[PDB]
């Protein structure tokens, strides 16, 4: 019967899961890792992505 | 400075190539103009220069 304290539990569980899981997400870019666009991209438009 | 035609765009902020990165490199955050003109008539003798 407790329904709220795992309701609560499991809500920020699944919001600190979403937060982990964004970063995966590309945003329109040509690669998702950071280092891989400021070595093989030139810094003139690397910096916009 | 005076080069050939094949590496004018080497000449740019950040940009790959023996030229920019031996001779003259840019820096990434770079903030003017860069005017090139063909200089086959001024600075090519018949002999070679």
């Amino acid at each position: 019967a407790l329904g709220k304290l795992q309701d609560v539990v499991n809500h920020n569980a699944q919001a600190l899961n979403t937060l982990v899981k964004q970063l995966s997400s590309k945003f329109g870019a040509i690669s998702s890792v950071l280092n891989d666009i400021f070595s093989r991209l030139d810094p003139p438009e690397a910096e916009v992505q | 400075f005076v080069i050939r035609g094949d590496e004018v765009r080497q000449i740019a902020p950040g940009q790959t190539g023996n030229i920019a990165d031996y001779n003259y490199k840019l820096p990434d955050d770079f903030t003017g103009c860069v005017i090139a003109w063909n200089s086959n008539k001024l600075d090519s003798k018949v002999s070679g220069n």
